[PDB]
């Protein structure tokens, strides 16, 4: 805030939806709760400057959980090459996973 | 950046129960009181440990307990439970408010002899 | 009074749906506040168990927590039933 | 970040060179303007429900609250151009150039 | 009379039944005679997801009672 | 308008603005901006010219893409992110975007063919008003996120906008135009600073707010639009546009005058992070900016100008209006400069 | 077929999205709107936003309503134009299609799209998280929570709307 | 088993509006001191038949100055729109088990009047340009009180699913609790569809034509067919979500004979009252809303948000 | 699935009946069939040319409430919270600041519809 009169008036007015580990209604948690709580509780008054480099393995799963740009890369590949090695005809997908 | 540490596929072949969902249903509130510790302690591990990697033991005697409330319910009431799971599940909904009298039954049944 | 029941009659027959709306809207307000059954309205939406009641770890020294859904210990709501 | 990604914020760029681009139209403009929205509205949408953010899940209604409130400062304005000039094309509104 | 223009409801009464009826006895009869299992949450469906399964047959209408544990 | 209306359409647009400084969520960011744009569009047609009209729609278009713009860059960073407080951006498209968005807001860079027509066709009480409130917003919110900005792109926001602005003001005669311009001028040097030290621009904010509040309600008094017509008030008020020399040559910082202060303590903080070339820029083209305020001194009371016959009957009656702070004002835009290091206080 | 209709709902989305951008007449960009709007809603729904899907739907649906019963009031052409009608139009239409099946092209056939941010096609079924919702949709109960949670956004909101009837009257009065 | 679930609700329900004709002049004639049809087939059981024969088999033509392409979708746009609306309403157990059925017949019902202008738009008339704006600040103004009307009943309820009115009046008929609502509402459905003390969509008086300007025998017979279903079901809404019934469970007929009754006795309302009245001017129907309507509506809502608070009768949400 | 098929079905069943309806009756026609009704007599040339009516204050109202009735929807799940209080006070706010609308709107002019 440019001029907090949220800290000094001590009432809160947007300071609980501006984050997803926050009281949520009947306590339904987010999808990267644990992810985020770490991360805030990671950098907490350590400043931006520090945080930036310190508490970035933090962030960095943080936002892979919010993307999962990483782990669909994984799944793409996955799909990718069984494709090509079944067209070919070296293996066969199990019969687990076919019914 | 690590392994993940998939649990043996023996330790995932505990024994399945099966019954419908009516059946559970039916059974609800009389499992509940007879079958609180094994539940309550297999959750604990759930919240606490954060992992079922480390908590499929406590899933097991869940089952377990749960096989030996429906196997004593089928040696003394099997009839009346199959009365009234019968008519919970006839309903879209499986509401109890439509088959009181068969709850009545059902009740004393395991009251007087279980 | 005099200006009061004068103004109350005059609009009664002119615009009888506005002093109508007007009433409705001022006790839609005004009654929630002086009825005491708000309290329970409070208590039967608190009391509806859309979560688990997660279990918390016994180490003892917590005589008013149950060990078991039938003990007589926690908080009873046969006041529902009365009511 | 899959194809539906792809889908609403290229559209969004469209709404932004759509309205970028006026012909000859205000209230076609306008259009482009509440265009926009549709894209901020619908990828708002999907990122608070993916991510369960539930809390959040008011902020695409808010969006839409303030978002009819310029479409109406919009024709509002359409009305007294187009009263007093006639038309809505957005060329004859070019008094003010001195 | 009036009462030639009771014909005129009768055709329409007669036809306004038939959804009604139709839609009931058609959903008893695709889930073998109990009503079709309305899942406005997903708990309702995860327990309709599970009938699927234990049912063998994939069908969630088609119960095991007792019998299926021993 | 009646007056209980435009008063609170007028605390609409200053809650508006506060809604901008205090809050710490980005949705709400956006909805203080909305409503000081709603609350706006009808104060600058208040008197329903033709002119207004469009100078007000001209306002609202670009506004309105500036808001949708900026409510897009926020839900980039969302996106990448999941966070709505204002501390910076994890997406460098996300900033990228905002800057332009937050600029025609200000009216920095070639999204500035706004201000000038819609400071023109709109009154002279709603231009000061334009001019001056709609920036502490857009800036505020420049200021919290003044961490994450690309410096590259900022400073040349700024560069183009004096350039822009004091070129622009050389060929203007309608004295609203030529503020326009000269407050173009002024949005390049506050935002120049900005990614260095975010207390410089306050300070030149807090002088240009005052240059531009003293400049126009000296022109409110003389009750003049044009240059030709400010030129008569030398035979009616004197010391009226006696005073507006002083304040020109402010406007154009002219040291030891109070204008000076934002100029010379911004060139202080930039040199000190081995930024020489552009700062002497910007000393080079203040001085276009300087030309059309001594013209502007010039036709004023430099030189008494051809009068009208008309104006006996004026010198018999006086102003009734009743501007305050005007002789308050004066005094900061002229003579602060002994208190420069008072820039503390808002550090 | 059925694979996933998100991308195919997105579609229609992005063609009626390119439809009234292109600048047809005002009444035509209505139709463009609704469509894009009705499928928008559609793509929502799929993915488990039901009550705002209807949400958007209702309000567009009322909001271009009142927009292109101004284009005829006092926007109207003495001679309409048409999709086709002016090469101008013709061209910012035909454009706007040519483009989105170009990158819907480059987004299918190769999977990893880089324009500005990253984009790589494996289905948007995918980014689905497993897990119940209890007896409560998510959606509903948070967007219920704005008169518990957020009384803060109800007055900005509300003061915002009444002024928006102000502005609406003082503007459009006049004289 | 959905194909023939669907056709066993299109066919019936073009049924039911194809002898809605017959049993409207047959009881608009004898209100009226008349007959209404009984020639084409015994006591007047084939006319609509012959009606609708006719009205596919007489020449059709685009106006000259028509704009074809609009021209054509309108029709569907009527006709789709109200076959779907259909769709989730709960007679015993709903066709389709919406979990906001009440929102999804409010936003189509709301869709409906695109088909009525872009039909007088097209049409480039200028009793159809005057009947298209009549209509559309007709429909949205009638609009806002239906909204409200339907959230205040609504709030009882606890959801917006339609399944759950026949639980929530199960022993206590809706109208007792909200009957002051029910009086807008019902006026509220004669002026969405434009029954006529507010048919002035159609404006014969005055504007010859409007609801079907130009259109001729297969456009004008859906802008008929689409509009009288409406006819039917807004009085089927009205009574499934006022009047309700005893539903066993076990027996679904005997819902679906009384919910069919509560919509014969509605839709007799509807024709009762077309020809009781005479028709409202524009400014006076639109007076009537926003000025006499609302306040009462907005009224009474703040009542019904208060009412389950104060009497702690907070209905269930699931 | 069910809901697209339901959808499917409605527009083909309607379109089939346009198609019916455009073929199965042939056409002999002119130009003076196709030309625009007017009761008679020639048009002076309208129906496109700006008619401009008189309710567009109100018509754009509509649009300001129906932002209201979509604020206010959320009211049947909003009554399911531990605290009513904040919700009934703000519950009622909204219906009193859209009274208030309505009712500043009215008093000037308005709601009355210009001649
Ligand atoms: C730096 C920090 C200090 C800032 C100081 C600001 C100084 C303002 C000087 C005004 C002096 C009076 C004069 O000759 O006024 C001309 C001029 C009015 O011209 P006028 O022709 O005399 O007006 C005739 C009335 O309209 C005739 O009345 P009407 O019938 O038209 O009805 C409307 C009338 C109604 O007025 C009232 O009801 C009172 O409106 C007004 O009088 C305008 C003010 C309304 C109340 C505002 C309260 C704000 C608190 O004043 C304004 O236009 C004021 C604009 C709004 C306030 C200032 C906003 C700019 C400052 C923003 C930056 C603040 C610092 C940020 C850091
Ligand atoms: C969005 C896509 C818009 C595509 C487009 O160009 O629509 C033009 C279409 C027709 O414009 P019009 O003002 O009726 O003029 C038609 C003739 O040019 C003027 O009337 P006409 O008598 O010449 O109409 C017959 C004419 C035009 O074709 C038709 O009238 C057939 C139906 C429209 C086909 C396009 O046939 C041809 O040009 C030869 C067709 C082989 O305008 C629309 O608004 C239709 C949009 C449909 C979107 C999808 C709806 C589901
Ligand atoms: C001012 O006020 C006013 C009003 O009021 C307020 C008014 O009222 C009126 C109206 C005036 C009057 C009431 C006065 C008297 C006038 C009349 C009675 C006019 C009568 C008008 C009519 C239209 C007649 C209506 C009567 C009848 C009998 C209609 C009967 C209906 C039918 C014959 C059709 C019924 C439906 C059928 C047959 C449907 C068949 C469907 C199928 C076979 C299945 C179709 C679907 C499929 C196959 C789906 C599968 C296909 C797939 C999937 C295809 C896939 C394809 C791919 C390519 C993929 C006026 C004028 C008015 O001024
Ligand atoms: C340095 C400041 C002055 C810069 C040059 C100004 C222009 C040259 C001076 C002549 C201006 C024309 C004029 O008429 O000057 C006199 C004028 C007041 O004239 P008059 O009303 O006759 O005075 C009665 C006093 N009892 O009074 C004035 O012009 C007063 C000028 C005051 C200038 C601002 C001072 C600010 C504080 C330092």
């Amino acid at each position: 805030p440019f001029f907090d009169v949220q800290k000094r008036l001590g009432l809160d007015l947007d300071r609980w939806m501006t984050i997803q580990s926050a009281e949520q209604p009947h306590k339904i948690p987010g999808r990267c709760h644990a992810f985020e709580k770490e991360w805030i509780e990671c950098a907490h008054g350590i400043g931006g400057i520090r945080a930036e480099k310190e508490c970035k393995i933090e962030f960095d799963d943080f936002v892979e959980c919010l993307l999962r740009q990483k782990t669909m890369k994984r799944l793409s590949a996955i799909k990718r090459q069984r494709d090509k090695l079944i067209k070919e005809g070296k293996y066969t997908p199990p019969p687990h996973h076919l019914g | 950046p690590g392994i993940v540490e998939l649990p043996t596929l023996e330790d995932l072949k505990v024994q399945e129960v099966k019954v419908s969902s009516s059946v559970l249903k039916a059974a609800a509130h009389h499992y509940g009181a007879q079958c609180d510790k094994p539940n309550k302690e297999f959750m604990l591990c759930r919240w606490e440990e954060k992992d079922p990697r480390r908590c499929l033991e406590e899933g097991k005697l869940v089952n377990q307990c749960a096989l030996d409330f429906f196997r004593q319910i089928k040696r003394h009431c099997a009839e009346p439970f199959t009365e009234y799971w019968t008519c919970i599940d006839y309903s879209g909904l499986q509401l109890f408010r439509h088959c009181r009298k068969q709850q009545a039954k059902f009740d004393e049944c395991v009251l007087d002899k279980l | 009074a005099g200006r009061i029941a004068s103004f109350l009659k005059n609009a009664w027959a002119k615009e009888p749906v506005l002093v109508a709306s007007f009433a409705i809207g001022g006790l839609a307000i005004i009654l929630p506040s002086l009825s005491p059954y708000t309290n329970y309205a409070i208590r039967i939406n608190r009391a509806t168990p859309y979560n688990y009641p997660v279990p918390l770890r016994d180490d003892g020294n917590m005589p008013d927590v149950p060990s078991h859904p039938q003990d007589p210990q926690g908080p009873s709501l046969e006041w529902l039933k009365n009511l | 970040m899959p194809l539906v990604y792809m889908n609403i914020i290229m559209a969004f760029a469209i709404a932004l060179a759509g309205l970028l681009m006026y012909r000859s139209h205000l209230m076609s403009s306008l259009l482009c303007l509440e265009g926009m929205m549709l894209s901020l509205f619908i990828m708002s949408t999907l990122i608070i429900l993916n991510t369960h953010f539930t809390l959040a899940n008011m902020m695409p209604i808010i969006l839409l609250v303030f978002a009819a409130c310029e479409a109406a400062l919009g024709l509002s304005l359409l009305v007294m151009v187009s009263n007093t000039y006639g038309t809505d094309y957005v060329q004859n509104l070019n008094l003010l150039q001195c | 009379m009036w009462f030639e223009i009771l014909p005129g409801i009768a055709v329409m009464a007669a036809c306004l039944f038939i959804p009604g009826m139709a839609t009931a006895h058609i959903h008893k009869f695709t889930n073998g005679g109990k009503e079709k299992r309305v899942a406005h949450f997903s708990y309702q469906w995860n327990l309709m997801e599970r009938d699927r399964c234990i049912s063998g047959v994939n069908r969630y209408h088609v119960t095991k009672g007792l019998e299926n544990i021993d | 308008m009646n007056p209980i209306i435009y008063t609170t359409l007028i605390m609409t647009v200053m809650s508006g603005t506060m809604l901008v400084m205090i809050s710490s969520h980005w949705l709400l960011i956006w909805i203080g901006f909305e409503m000081n744009l709603l609350a706006m569009i009808p104060v600058l047609m208040k008197n329903f010219n033709p002119r207004a009209t469009e100078a007000a729609t001209k306002y609202f278009l670009t506004q309105a893409t500036a808001s949708m713009m900026l409510m897009m860059a926020i839900i980039i960073n969302l996106l990448y992110s999941g966070q709505w407080t204002i501390t910076k951006m994890f997406n460098p498209v996300a900033m990228t975007m905002m800057t332009m968005a937050l600029a025609m807001k200000l009216g920095l860079s070639p999204f500035h063919f706004w201000v000038p027509e819609v400071t023109q066709g709109i009154s002279l009480q709603a231009g000061l008003l334009l001019l001056t409130w709609q920036k502490l917003a857009p800036l505020s919110v420049l200021c919290q996120i003044s961490q994450s900005i690309n410096p590259n792109l900022m400073l040349t926001m700024a560069m183009l906008s004096i350039l822009i602005g004091g070129w622009g003001g050389l060929n203007q005669t309608q004295l609203r135009k030529i503020m326009a311009y000269s407050s173009i001028a002024h949005m390049g040097w506050m935002t120049a600073v900005l990614p260095y030290n975010t207390t410089m621009t306050i300070l030149n904010l807090l002088i240009y707010i005052t240059m531009t509040l003293a400049m126009f309600m000296l022109l409110i008094h003389s009750s003049a639009t044009t240059t030709l017509s400010l030129s008569h008030t030398w035979n009616k008020m004197p010391v009226i546009t006696s005073l507006m020399m002083v304040t020109l040559l402010s406007m154009g910082g002219l040291p030891p005058l109070s204008g000076f202060m934002p100029k010379w303590m911004i060139i202080q903080e930039m040199t000190k992070n081995e930024s020489i070339i552009m700062p002497t820029l910007m000393a080079m083209t203040a001085l276009l900016n300087l030309y059309f305020y001594m013209r502007l001194a010039y036709s004023s009371s430099l030189t008494m100008f051809p009068s009208t016959n008309n104006m006996k009957m004026k010198w018999q009656f006086e102003h009734t209006k009743q501007m305050k702070l005007l002789p308050t004002m004066i005094v900061l835009s002229t003579l602060v400069l002994p208190m420069t290091p008072a820039l503390s206080s808002l550090n | 077929m059925t694979m996933y209709i998100a991308f195919i709902l997105s579609t229609i989305f992005v063609i009626g999205f390119v439809g009234f951008s292109s600048k047809p007449s005002p009444i035509y960009g209505g139709l463009g709107l609704i469509v894009s709007g009705g499928v928008g809603c559609g793509i929502v729904l799929n993915f488990g936003g039901s009550f705002l899907g209807l949400m958007v739907f209702l309000i567009y649906l009322g909001g271009m309503l009142v927009v292109f019963g101004y284009t005829t009031a006092m926007a109207t052409e003495m001679y309409p134009e048409v999709w086709v009608s002016n090469k101008t139009v013709f061209g910012a239409f035909v454009s706007g299609l040519m483009m989105e099946f170009c990158m819907v092209y480059y987004a299918l056939k190769e999977e990893e799209v880089e324009i500005i941010f990253k984009f790589n096609g494996l289905g948007d079924w995918v980014i689905y998280d497993t897990g119940d919702s209890g007896f409560f949709s998510e959606e509903a109960m948070g967007i219920a929570a704005l008169y518990s949670y957020g009384t803060w956004l109800v007055i900005v909101t509300g003061w915002s709307l009444l002024i928006g009837v102000v502005v609406i009257m003082e503007i459009t009065r006049g004289n | 088993m959905f194909m023939i679930n669907i056709l066993s609700l299109i066919i019936p329900i073009l049924l039911a509006v194809a002898f809605l004709t017959l049993v409207e002049r047959k009881v608009l004639g004898y209100m009226q001191l008349r007959k209404g049809p009984n020639v084409v087939g015994p006591y007047g059981l084939l006319q609509p038949i012959a009606d609708a024969l006719k009205l596919v088999t007489k020449e059709p033509l685009r106006p000259g100055t028509s704009s074809i392409s609009m021209f054509i979708i309108a029709p569907i746009l009527g006709l789709s729109l109200a076959l779907t609306m259909w769709v989730p309403l709960p007679m015993p157990y709903p066709l389709i088990n919406m979990n906001l059925g009440v929102l999804f017949m409010l936003a189509m019902s709301s869709l409906a009047v695109y088909s009525i202008l872009w039909s007088g738009w097209a049409s480039n008339s200028k009793y159809a340009l005057i009947g298209a704006l009549r209509a559309v600040a007709q429909t949205i103004s009638y609009e806002v009180t239906l909204a409200i009307i339907l959230l205040s009943v609504l709030l009882m309820n606890g959801s917006y699913t339609l399944s759950t009115l026949i639980t929530t009046q199960e022993h206590i008929w809706m109208i007792f609790t909200s009957w002051p609502l029910a009086m807008m509402w019902f006026i509220s459905t004669l002026a969405e569809t434009n029954r006529a003390p507010f048919d002035l969509t159609e404006g014969e008086s005055e504007l010859v034509s409007g609801f079907n300007v130009e259109y001729a025998a297969g456009p004008f017979a859906m802008f008929f067919m689409a509009e009288y279903a409406n006819i039917i079901m807004m009085n089927a809404f009205t009574a499934i979500l006022f009047l309700g019934a005893s539903h066993d469970p076990h027996t679904p007929e005997l819902y679906t004979i009384n919910f069919v009754l509560k919509t014969l006795a509605l839709t007799i309302t509807f024709l009762w009252i077309r020809a009781s009245y005479p028709r409202f001017r524009y400014d006076q129907l639109m007076h009537l809303l926003w000025k006499s309507f609302l306040p009462l509506t907005l009224a009474l809502c703040m009542w019904h948000i208060s009412l389950p608070i104060m009497t702690a009768s907070i209905p269930p949400q699931s | 699935m069910n809901i697209m098929l339901t959808l499917l079905t409605n527009v083909t069943l309607a379109s089939l009946l346009v198609l019916i309806a455009f073929w199965l009756p042939q056409l002999n026609a002119y130009s003076e069939k196709t030309s625009p009704y007017e009761c008679g007599f020639d048009p002076m040339g309208s129906a496109r040319l700006p008619f401009s009516m008189k309710f567009f204050l109100v018509a754009i109202t509509f649009l300001l409430f129906d932002l209201e009735i979509a604020l206010l929807l959320p009211l049947p799940w909003a009554s399911q919270t531990n605290n009513l209080k904040t919700m009934l006070t703000m519950a009622l706010f909204l219906l009193i600041l859209l009274a208030a609308s309505l009712a500043y709107e009215w008093t000037q002019k308005g709601l009355e519809w210009a001649e």
